[PDB]
């Protein structure tokens, strides 16, 4: 019964910028894991600790792209900037309770994803 | 230890539901197709939730596996993990297991998942001082002492268990994310001294 709802997405030319959007509906968790994997094998993009501050970022994205959360909307966003060709992805909000689980993908609840091409 | 030659996959692994998920995960047309140890030695995750597994006898075959997910299946008994050395990740929520001695060996295993098993005695997870996260929610716990040589945990889950005393936890100074909803807490000073804390859930206890 947990819900993802995501906004964002399109085309966009190399160098410029994309904020991604995802909130999380139907749960009861006072804090918990959400963020972003791409899938170019899925792999993790950014991960926050709703309710928290701790992060997470894949090497190759991290001082490009920067998440952040409305603890009390539940939502998070994800600022992607700098655009690379490299980024071009289907990108899928993702969530699990616990960051460490998260990371691994198997267990999480998943969103329906969102295209995303970065062109020139 | 090895499959010296080919040999079917129903004669390795007994469990009707457990060489069902070995025949999909190698992607064989059926549990009578014979594999050898090589392609035995290519199997490095298996995903078995919710599966109906009693056993997985023949697992010690798969020396190479480090993410093992058998949440809720029918498990008691896993002396067949003894000699996984490269095992990292292992969940076992919602199964019945309370022998943890054949955990003692499993070195590489830095995250463990038992929530849900009936446990009460915990002794055993003294032998994994490698662990990083460590999930037990929804247990019979009382007694964490061991908990206290767990010095590398980052996350640790003891939610909805019959905990009244944390000082073992003083020490692990390591500890991001820290669940102690739903047990008999009333003081907690030991934790006073934890600097790394993002997460600390202390609802719903009953002093």
């Amino acid at each position: 019964q947990v819900k993802l709802e995501e906004s964002g997405g399109g085309s966009v030319q190399a160098g410029g910028s994309l904020r991604l959007s995802c909130a999380a509906s139907g749960h009861t968790y006072s804090t918990y894991a959400m963020g972003w994997f791409r899938q170019v094998e899925r792999e993790g993009v950014a991960r926050i600790n709703v309710g928290g501050s701790s992060t997470w970022y894949a090497d190759s994205v991290r001082d490009r792209f920067t998440i952040s959360q409305d603890n009390a909307k539940n939502t998070v966003y994800l600022q992607m900037n700098s655009l690379k060709l490299e980024d071009t992805a289907i990108y899928y909000c993702t969530l699990h309770r616990f960051a460490n689980t998260w990371s691994l993908g198997t267990l999480n609840v998943w969103g329906q994803g969102t295209q995303v091409t970065v062109s020139s | 230890e090895t499959i010296t030659v080919s040999t079917p996959i129903k004669q390795i692994f007994p469990d009707d539901a457990f060489a069902e998920t070995i025949k999909d995960n190698l992607k064989k047309k059926s549990v009578t197709d014979a594999v050898t140890q090589n392609e035995l030695n290519s199997i490095d995750q298996i995903i078995a939730n919710n599966s109906d597994i009693k056993s997985v006898q023949g697992i010690q075959y798969l020396p190479n596996v480090t993410k093992l997910f058998l949440n809720g299946n029918k498990l008691t008994d896993i002396k067949p993990l003894v000699n996984l050395k490269n095992l990292g990740w292992l969940f076992l929520d919602e199964n019945k297991i309370k022998d943890l001695s054949s955990l003692k060996d499993l070195k590489k295993l830095k995250s463990l998942s038992l929530e849900h098993n009936g446990i009460s005695d915990i002794n055993g997870l003294v032998h994994l001082p490698q662990l990083e996260s460590l999930y037990l929610g929804n247990n019979k716990i009382t007694d964490i002492t061991v908990l206290s040589r767990l010095t590398k945990l980052d996350t640790l889950s003891l939610e909805d268990n019959q905990i009244s005393d944390i000082v073992p936890l003083a020490g692990l100074t390591k500890l991001q994310n820290l669940y102690l909803s739903k047990n008999h807490i009333s003081d907690l000073r030991a934790l006073a001294g934890l600097k790394n804390l993002d997460v600390l859930e202390l609802f719903s206890q009953e002093a």
